């Protein structure tokens, strides 16, 4: 009945079109700030000296970039890991030249997505649901944290963070392959298993449900109209799906329990993305993928190349050309 | 009184026999010195 | 009782491993593909085709073994065992990469057999054949990547090799020579595969966390009967949760499960279209506007131009070893490289 | 290296750190002995 | 105590949840696990000793436990060279023997002793909902934890000291005589920004500050333990918190995740509590060592390292940080906040000093920079050291890399565990952890969103 | 006269970890070890 | 070396021990 | 639920199965071991032994160049 | 010095016999009367063996 109590009831209200919640009271300002600065920067930001060698990179549409090539450029290598808000620049133009929009957008984004995870738990609690949708959402959160926060921290610079753009993302991946051999890292391999399997199982489950729908419609209408939102009854026959799938492979390779099946569907890609996030997070500390260069020698001691050696040649090609003006010393130590 | 030899038996052996053969061969290779 | 009907009876028996008419082409073909791959990765070299060790016997590990593609010199020859190259000599057939077309062609016919098995079992059980239709994505990828890409290229040599690191080489080769990440068709494929993973994770999690209290135990898995008529989770609660979290939510379960098939399958088809383009070197390699500008304006740099430079480096440093038949002699002084590094 | 009076049990020392992994596996072995009840 | 699904509702893969309200068996599980921890400490230490080459540097031999002992000042002398292996061996053996005592006690309590301690004792019997007793347990443990911190203090002050990499005349074990008691410095450390140039508590750079911190920590922990034994949770905390065993587990999981991330950063960045003579260079140190190594070479070849502009226009060997400090050039410009005992002699008030860089270099500094640069914490998963494109002949992965990567992963998965148990504790307290009741589904009584 | 299935599972698991550990030993010895 | 033999012998002893304890406890109707 | 065949758990827990497989699985394992250790596999698949990648007359890769006559090239490569 | 290795070997073998015996004794409720004093004997003998090894290390 107090005004604070009234505000609390409104914030935690389950009748708002968009749930706010306490986590939302943080999510909304941070994500809105990040979105505004990101759109403005992507459209209009001046070039950014990412590599700190006074060689500004054009990232914005108005400076000659298309949607594919445009990006918000990570902050200058001269900044390193230093905190660089607007009020630490002698002018907004100095802030822009050194890639301040990247720091603002990433920090607000990171806070916003952690709050989004908390908000998912919060609404599940208010709806009397089970609480673990946020656990599944923690996989993409972990991956985003790896590329925007953990990798820069381990490498020592926000200039090494993933650029906020499409071609910027490819640059990040290529450089990452050149310096870490992520393809030959087992955690990336589990991430690929996670995403290939997640798509495989999405296709499998979708196709098996769609194949086993109960006849409810006529041939002139979409079969989707055979389901009514809120209906008691199941819209497909899991028994028929299991008969088909257990004959496609063998009876014991097929689920007869929807709860067990939906758990597997949730767990597989989530676990795979946790592994890949941890892989990126550990190569942040330069614990790289497998090195098998010159592993096979003949009796005289001559190197017999393998596919890993050819991959290494590709990596060396990427490495010698990257940041072509940024290195003064022979070893790329970060 | 189940049958001994069926289609499942052959499906199991067609894979299991060469698999154990190959596993032994790959075990032998672990001791090849250059 | 005619012999055809008696055969169709035995082939369609309910046994541990269903066979069916499709099995006559799925099982021998899949077994040839799998056994050829295991055989090649265990025993067979790529010394005469690639100048590489590619089997466990030579010392490679699971990550580095491969059934490597045949030598460039054979072009697109099907390299039959009895063909004019091997001439029935099994050892020579192994040494010239004959196992690569063996695995690829038996695998293609095995994939045809698996799709026919999907259709056959769907018809026997009485369901719609959407699992078979979903599998067209994987076949589109196999055909475009392992057959049409090398068929458009100079030879089977440039087809991906059947191996972990062989596939990684193929991936990096497509980056450095084709700028395949810039290709919109690949981008649609990435969106499809990542969205498929997302849909899998979010459906699984949503269903598990909107479950109805159907049992007394903490182990909620025991609270489901396969024959029960009632939905095991609340679609209304799920819908409200996602409507208030994400702004929108599924409200039709049939559309939800169709979407879970549509997204990854469509992504595989689109990526396959892009690969077909790459078979002819029809690549989204460059943005000519930005190349013209950087040519005229030396202050102008984007992430796109940087990736172009990365590709030139990869090509120059990888070509001599990756294409040993071309006798690429690139002296050290012509190799592109930035400062110091 | 271990002190000279202990260089005898050196092969035993090399196989000691792994044992907790065997504890984790032994949990599963006991569950399988009780039938995963 | 039920040991099956029909009697507990928990499957075999959730079997340890069957111990939630079995305080005796739970205590047994805990003591046997502690036994596992102490067993690993002792056995892994003995493994490291048996595999230790005394003359070869510790970070070249895959050691992570002997560096911890050596930082405490046992078995090592100046510059971290090993004086005697016996203290490492003694530490290992004492942990290994105690492990058996804890294993016995655990197997006893887990298997033979009372399953519930409530009946037996009022002192050891606890109910999760009994806030006074749970705070008693918090207090007894806070007093032992503070006692352990004071044990570190006593070792550093009265029992031979600890390794001070910053000691004058070279790194060595030092007895700390003036630990920093000034609460402004000590707690100021807590208030420093966790960004470059400040580093929050990771930037603690002298043993006097570390030791003064542990006197404060011991004092605050002992005081908090006494407070928790003599008090009960207040109303606001009784209202904002979930009071259950799973809830307390989730709280400790959140704390553990935080500490794991902190430890990862600590080992990656700090070279005071983690001396480079045991742990190898930090990656910041290796980069700065590269810049320094080629500063010395080129200067000795006659280059003007001050006035030599690089191809970009910035100084090749020396430049200015964005705040003007004279720093090493090249990509290492990012690590210009790095402080190291071999570098700091060449730094003036304005940063790197030209007079010092031209006249006061020492061969030990050049040797140290060469060693640190060639031991950059870069390596492959199969321990092929150096950059990932290098060939297979260098067997090295930095201990800093191993420790940082391991504790980041453990911190993350423990954050996930916190979320798992915190959400489950909340749902179970509220009564819908087992699913939605069909009759009273809340959404069926809520208005449509539109 | 039936061997308990958990014993069969334990024996097969021991043998499988053994073959895997022999394969990992070979990574550091003989061919393909870089030495 | 006889060392690879001693290491594998100790490891085999340790590997058998735990399963042996479970086997004895199951054969003798212990509190498994 | 059962398609007619004996359950695997009933098969592998039986005395006769293991009486047979205590010999069959080891015999296959040793057959593969011998296939490798006698040098038979090198001859069968034409995989070079560790001292046959390079010969006295050839220090470079034996990359195939003929379209058809590969018995001859592989012989000259030795 | 060989007496030291004898004592240490005895410690390692008694340790194995106790690793076998402790969980069986604590999980065999019907044999508990016979196995409690044996448990006490094993614990005391193990501690004495540890002390003997300790001292001998300090005598050799
Ligand atoms: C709860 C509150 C949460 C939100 C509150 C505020 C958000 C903070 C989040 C961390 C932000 C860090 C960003 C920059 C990190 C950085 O610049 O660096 C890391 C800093 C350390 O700072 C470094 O500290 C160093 C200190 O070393 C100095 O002192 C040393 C003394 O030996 C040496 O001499 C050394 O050479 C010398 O330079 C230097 O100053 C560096 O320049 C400085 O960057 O971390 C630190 O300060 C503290 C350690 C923070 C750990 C964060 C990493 C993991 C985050 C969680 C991951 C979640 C993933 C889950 C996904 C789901
Ligand atoms: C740190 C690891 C750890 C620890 C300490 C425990 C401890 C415990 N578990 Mg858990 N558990 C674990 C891991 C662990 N578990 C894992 C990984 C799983 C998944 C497989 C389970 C699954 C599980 C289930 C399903 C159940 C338990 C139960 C229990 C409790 C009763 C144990 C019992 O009666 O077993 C009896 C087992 C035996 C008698 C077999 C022998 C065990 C002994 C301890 C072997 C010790 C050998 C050792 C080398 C001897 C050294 C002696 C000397 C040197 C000191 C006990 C407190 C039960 C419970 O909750 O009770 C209510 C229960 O139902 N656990
Ligand atoms: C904090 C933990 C930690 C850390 C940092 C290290 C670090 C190190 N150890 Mg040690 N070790 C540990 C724990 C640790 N160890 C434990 C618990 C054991 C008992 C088995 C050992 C036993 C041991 C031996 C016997 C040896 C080492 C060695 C080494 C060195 C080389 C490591 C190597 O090549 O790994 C290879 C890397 C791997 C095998 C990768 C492991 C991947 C893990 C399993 C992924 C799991 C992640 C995640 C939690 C999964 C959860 C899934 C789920 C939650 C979703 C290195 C210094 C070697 C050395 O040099 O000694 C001098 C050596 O010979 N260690
Ligand atoms: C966290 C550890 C812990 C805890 C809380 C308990 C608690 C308990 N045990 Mg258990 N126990 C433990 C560890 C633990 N034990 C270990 C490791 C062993 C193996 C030696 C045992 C062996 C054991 C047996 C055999 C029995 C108990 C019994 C008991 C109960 C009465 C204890 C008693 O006599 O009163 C208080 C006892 C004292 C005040 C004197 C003992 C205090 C210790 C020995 C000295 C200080 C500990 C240590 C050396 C110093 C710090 C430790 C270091 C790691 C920092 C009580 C529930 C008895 C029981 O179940 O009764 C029904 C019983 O029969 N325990
Ligand atoms: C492991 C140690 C431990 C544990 C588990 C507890 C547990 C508890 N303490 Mg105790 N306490 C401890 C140590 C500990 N204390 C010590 C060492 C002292 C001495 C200083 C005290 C002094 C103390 C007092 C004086 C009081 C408690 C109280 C409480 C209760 C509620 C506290 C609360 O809501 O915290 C959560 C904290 C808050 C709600 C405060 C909000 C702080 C905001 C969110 C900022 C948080 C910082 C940020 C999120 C983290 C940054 C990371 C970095 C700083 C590490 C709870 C039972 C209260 C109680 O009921 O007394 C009986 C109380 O009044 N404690
Ligand atoms: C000290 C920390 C701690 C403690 C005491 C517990 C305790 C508990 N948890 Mg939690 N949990 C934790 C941390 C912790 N957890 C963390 C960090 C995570 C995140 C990964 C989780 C995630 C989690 C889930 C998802 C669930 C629990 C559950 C439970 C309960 C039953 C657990 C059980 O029987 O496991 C049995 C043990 C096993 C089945 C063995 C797990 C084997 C894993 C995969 C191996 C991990 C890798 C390991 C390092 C080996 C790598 C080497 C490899 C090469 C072989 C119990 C109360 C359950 C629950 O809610 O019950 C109420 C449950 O469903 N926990
Ligand atoms: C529970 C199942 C049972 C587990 C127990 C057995 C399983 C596998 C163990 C066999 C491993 C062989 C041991 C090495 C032989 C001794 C030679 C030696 O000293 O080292 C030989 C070499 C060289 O090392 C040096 O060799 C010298 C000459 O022989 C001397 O022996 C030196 O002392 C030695 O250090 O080192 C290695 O290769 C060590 C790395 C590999 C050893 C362990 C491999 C991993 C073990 C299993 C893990 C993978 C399995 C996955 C399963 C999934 C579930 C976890
Ligand atoms: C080619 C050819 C052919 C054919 C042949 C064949 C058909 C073969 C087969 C073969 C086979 C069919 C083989 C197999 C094998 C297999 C293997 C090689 C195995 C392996 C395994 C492993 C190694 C695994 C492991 C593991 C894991 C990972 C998991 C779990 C655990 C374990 C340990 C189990 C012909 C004559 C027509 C002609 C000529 C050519
Ligand atoms: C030793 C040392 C030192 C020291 C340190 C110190 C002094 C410490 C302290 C520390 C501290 C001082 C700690 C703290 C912490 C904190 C925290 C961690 C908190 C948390 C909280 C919470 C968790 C809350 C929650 C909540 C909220 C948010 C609101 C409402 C609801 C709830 C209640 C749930 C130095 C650095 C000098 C040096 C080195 C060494
Ligand atoms: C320090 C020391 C010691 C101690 C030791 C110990 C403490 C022991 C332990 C022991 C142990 C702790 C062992 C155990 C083990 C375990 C195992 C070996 C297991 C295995 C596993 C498996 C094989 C699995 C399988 C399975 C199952 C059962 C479930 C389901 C699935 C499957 C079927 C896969 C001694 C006395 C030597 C003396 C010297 C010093
Ligand atoms: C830091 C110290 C925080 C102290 C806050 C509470 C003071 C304790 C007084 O006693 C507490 O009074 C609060 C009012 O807030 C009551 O609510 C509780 O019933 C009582 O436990
Ligand atoms: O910033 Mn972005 O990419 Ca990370 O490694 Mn060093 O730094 Mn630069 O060179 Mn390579
Ligand atoms: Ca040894
Ligand atoms: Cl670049
Ligand atoms: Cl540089
Ligand atoms: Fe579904």
């Amino acid at each position: 009945a107090s005004l604070w109590e009234q505000f609390c009831q409104w914030v935690t209200s389950t009748n708002n079109r968009i749930y706010v919640g306490w986590f939302g009271t943080l999510m909304i300002p941070t994500l809105l700030t990040a979105t505004t600065c990101f759109i403005i920067a992507f459209i209009a930001a001046p070039p950014v000296d990412i590599d700190g060698i006074r060689e500004p990179v054009a990232g914005s549409l108005l400076y000659g970039n298309n949607i594919i090539s445009g990006a918000v450029v990570p902050s200058s290598n001269a900044i390193g890991l230093h905190f660089y808000p607007i009020w630490e620049a002698a002018s907004l133009d100095e802030w822009l030249y050194n890639g301040g929009p990247y720091q603002l957008v990433v920090f607000h984004f990171l806070i916003g997505i952690f709050c989004y995870m908390g908000r998912q738990w919060e609404l599940s609690y208010r709806l009397g649901m089970r609480p673990w949708i946020c656990v599944a959402y923690s996989a993409p959160v972990s991956a985003a944290t790896a590329v925007f926060l953990i990798y820069p921290i381990g490498q020592g610079s926000f200039s090494d963070g993933m650029p906020l753009g499409i071609s910027g993302t490819f640059n990040f991946m290529i450089n990452f392959q050149a310096e870490h051999n992520i393809l030959m890292h087992p955690f990336h391999m589990l991430g690929v298993a996670g995403v290939f399997g997640g798509s495989l199982f999405s296709a499998m489950h979708g196709s098996l449900v769609t194949s086993s729908l109960v006849r409810e419609t006529t041939e002139v209408e979409s079969q989707n109209y055979g389901y009514k939102f809120g209906q008691e009854e199941e819209t497909y026959n899991i028994v028929a799906a299991h008969g088909y799938f257990g004959r496609l492979i063998f009876q014991y390779a097929s689920f007869n329990n929807s709860r067990s099946l939906h758990f597997f569907l949730g767990a597989w890609p989530v676990i795979g993305i946790w592994f890949t996030a941890m892989g990126v997070s550990t190569m942040a500390f330069n614990l790289n993928g497998f090195n098998f260069n010159q592993s096979i020698l003949d009796s005289q001691g001559r190197v017999i190349g393998t596919w890993a050696d050819v991959l290494n040649r590709a990596n060396i090609g990427f490495e010698v050309m990257h940041e072509r003006n940024a290195h003064n010393f022979p070893l790329d130590l970060a | 009184t189940y049958p001994i030899f069926t289609v499942r038996w052959l499906a199991v052996h067609t894979l299991a026999v060469p698999s154990v053969f190959f596993v032994g061969a790959i075990a032998a290779m672990q001791f090849i010195q250059r | 009782r005619g012999w055809f009907d008696v055969l169709d009876d035995w082939l369609k028996r309910d046994r541990f491993v269903f066979i069916g008419w499709s099995g006559l082409l799925l099982f021998p073909c899949a077994f040839m593909a799998l056994g050829g791959w295991l055989t090649g990765t265990t025993f067979v070299t790529s010394w005469y085709t690639h100048g590489l060790a590619s089997s466990y016997l030579e010392g490679a590990n699971f990550l580095t073994v491969a059934v490597s593609s045949p030598a460039d010199a054979f072009g697109h020859s099907l390299l039959f065992l009895w063909g004019p190259e091997a001439q029935g000599n099994l050892t020579r057939w192994f040494q010239i990469g004959g196992l690569w077309p063996f695995v690829a062609l038996h695998g293609a016919f095995g994939l045809i057999g698996f799709m026919l098995r999907q259709f056959e079992i769907s018809r026997l059980v009485g369901i719609r054949p959407y699992n078979a239709i979903a599998f067209s994505g994987p076949i589109a990828v196999f055909v475009s990547v392992f057959l049409m890409y090398p068929l458009g290229q100079s030879s089977w040599f440039f087809a991906p090799s059947f191996g972990v690191a062989g596939i990684f080489r193929f991936i990096l080769f497509l980056q450095g020579f084709h700028n395949w990440t810039l290709n919109p068709f690949h981008m649609m494929g990435v969106a499809g595969i990542l969205g498929g993973a997302l849909l899998c994770a979010i459906h699984g999690a949503t269903v598990e966390n909107t479950l109805f209290e159907d049992g007394e135990d903490s182990n909620t898995f025991r609270a489901f009967e396969p024959t029960q008529a009632e939905e095991t989770y609340s679609m209304v609660t799920a819908n409200r949760f996602w409507s208030q979290i994400f702004g929108i939510a599924f409200s039709n379960k049939r559309w939800l499960h169709f979407f879970m098939l549509f997204v990854p399958v469509t992504g595989l088809w689109m990526s396959s279209v892009g690969i077909v383009g790459l078979a002819l070197n029809l690549r989204a390699y460059d943005f000519v506007s930005q190349e013209l500008r950087a040519a005229e304006d030396p202050e102008f740099e984007t992430f796109y131009t940087k990736n172009i430079l990365l590709n030139e480096g990869m090509r120059a440093w990888m070509a001599p070893q990756d294409q040993p038949h071309e006798n690429f002699i690139f002296p050290e002084e012509v190799l592109p490289r930035g400062n110091a590094l | 290296k271990l002190p000279e009076a202990y260089q005898i049990f050196d092969p035993l020392v090399d196989v000691l750190p792994v044992i907790p992994l065997f504890f984790l596996a032994l949990a599963f072995v006991w569950q399988a002995a009780v039938g995963f009840k | 105590g039920g040991r099956d699904l029909p009697s507990t509702g928990f499957a075999w893969w959730s079997g340890n949840a069957r111990l939630i309200n079995l305080s005796g068996k739970l205590l047994g599980a805990h003591v046997a696990h502690a036994g596992l921890i102490v067993f690993w400490a002792g056995a892994m230490t003995l493994f490291e000793v048996a595999h230790f080459i005394p003359e070869k540097p510790m970070y070249e031999q895959g050691l992570i436990l002997l560096p911890h002992i050596a930082t405490l000042g046992w078995g090592v002398g100046p510059a971290g060279e090993v004086t005697d292996i016996f203290p490492f061996f003694v530490v290992g053996v004492l942990h290994l023997i105690s492990s058996a005592v804890l294993g016995l006690g655990g197997i006893y309590h887990a298997l033979r002793g009372p399953e519930v301690l409530e009946e037996y004792s009022s002192f050891f019997g606890y109910d999760w909902k009994d806030k006074n007793q749970m705070t008693n347990i918090i207090g007894y443990h806070l007093i032992l934890l503070g006692c352990g911190a004071l044990l570190l203090v006593f070792k550093a002050m009265f029992f031979g000291g600890v390794y001070d990499t910053w000691a004058p005349g070279g790194g060595d074990v030092r007895v700390i005589t003036n630990p920093t008691l000034n609460p402004a410095i000590i707690f100021g450390y807590l208030l420093k920004a966790p960004f470059g140039g400040e580093g929050w508590i990771i930037s603690v750079n002298n043993m006097e500050d570390i030791i003064g911190g542990h006197i404060w920590i011991g004092l605050i922990c002992i005081s908090g333990g006494i407070w928790h034994i003599l008090t009960k949770p207040f109303g606001w905390a009784r209202r904002a918190l979930i009071w259950s065993g799973e809830a307390y587990l989730s709280y400790s999981l959140g704390a553990l995740s935080l500490m794991g991330f902190i430890a990862s950063v600590f080992v990656w960045f700090n070279n005071t509590a983690y001396p480079s003579e045991f742990y190898g260079p930090t990656g910041m140190e290796a980069s700065q060592s590269q810049a320094f190594t080629f500063l010395v070479r080129d200067q000795r070849l006659g280059a003007n390292i001050a006035s030599a502009q690089g191809p970009t226009g910035l100084g090749k060997y020396l430049m200015r940080s964005p705040s003007g400090e004279i720093i090493f050039g090249g990509e290492t410009m990012r690590f210009w906040d790095f402080r190291g005992p071999w570098l700091e002699p060449l730094r003036g008030p304005n940063g790197l000093d030209l007079d010092k860089l031209r006249n006061d270099i020492q061969p030990w500094q050049v040797r140290r920079a060469a060693e640190y640069m060639t031991h950059a914490p870069l390596g492959s998963l199969n321990s092929v050291g150096g950059v990932i494109t290098d060939v297979n002949s260098f067997n090295y992965v930095s201990p800093r890399a191993w420790l940082a990567t391991s504790h980041f992963v453990l911190g993350f998965f423990f954050l996930v565990g916190h979320l798992w148990h915190a959400g489950r504790a909340r749902a179970a307290a509220a009564g819908f952890e087992k699913g939605i009741d069909r009759e009273t589904e809340p959404t069926l009584f809520m208005p449509d969103l539109d | 006269g039936r061997i308990p299935l958990w014993v069969v599972g334990v024996v097969a698991g021991i043998g499988a970890i053994g073959v895997l550990g022999l394969f990992f030993y070979g990574a550091y010895a003989g061919l393909g070890s870089s030495m | 070396n006889l060392e690879p033999i001693f290491q594998l012998t100790f490891l085999g002893l340790i590997v058998l021990a735990g399963p042996a304890v479970v086997f004895v406890l199951a054969f003798r109707g212990g509190d498994l | 639920g059962t398609t007619g065949e004996r359950p695997f758990s009933d098969i592998v827990t039986s005395i006769r199965y293991w009486v047979i497989h205590s010999i069959t699985i080891p015999m296959l394992f040793i057959a593969g071991w011998l296939f490798v250790s006698t040098g038979l596999a090198y001859d069968a698949f034409g995989t070079p032994r560790p001292d046959e990648y390079f010969t006295q007359t050839r220090q470079e890769l034996p990359i195939l160049q003929e379209r058809y006559d590969i018995n001859q090239e592989i012989q000259e490569f030795n | 010095s060989i007496v030291f290795q004898i004592a240490l070997a005895a410690l390692v073998l008694f340790s194995f016999v106790m690793v076998v015996g402790v969980p069986v004794a604590y999980a065999s409720p019907q044999n508990w009367d016979r196995s409690k004093p044996l448990l006490y004997l094993g614990s005391g003998i193990w501690a004495i063996l540890v002390i003997v090894v300790a001292l001998l290390n300090f005598l050799v």
